[PDB]
């Protein structure tokens, strides 16, 4: 999983 | 290249992050968190922060062995961020 904050 | 721990202070972010403890590792064996991407028109990219860094600390907050979740709230919550990283 990859989130941008 | 070798291990050089530095700390990067950020001003979204344009960054991406992967991996945590009980996640899809983001390299080989290390289950720790990693900036993903960097997207050039960020606050971090003229911080100097890079596609690789393993996350440490942010603004106090402990992610060495961090779930992926604690390491996304970690950074919303942190204006400065003194981000603690490892660099190769």
């Amino acid at each position: 999983i990859e989130s941008k904050v | 290249i070798e291990e050089e721990e530095l700390t990067l202070t950020i001003l979204g972010l344009g960054i991406s992050i992967a991996g945590g403890k009980g996640s899809t590792p983001y390299k080989g064996d290390d289950e720790g968190i990693f900036i993903s991407r960097v997207s050039e028109e960020g606050p971090a990219a003229r911080a100097g922060v890079r596609v690789g860094d393993k996350l440490l600390e942010v603004n106090g907050v402990a992610l060495q062995g961090a779930e992926h979740h604690e390491a996304v709230e970690a950074l919303r919550g942190a204006t400065a961020v003194q981000m603690r990283v490892w660099r190769e």
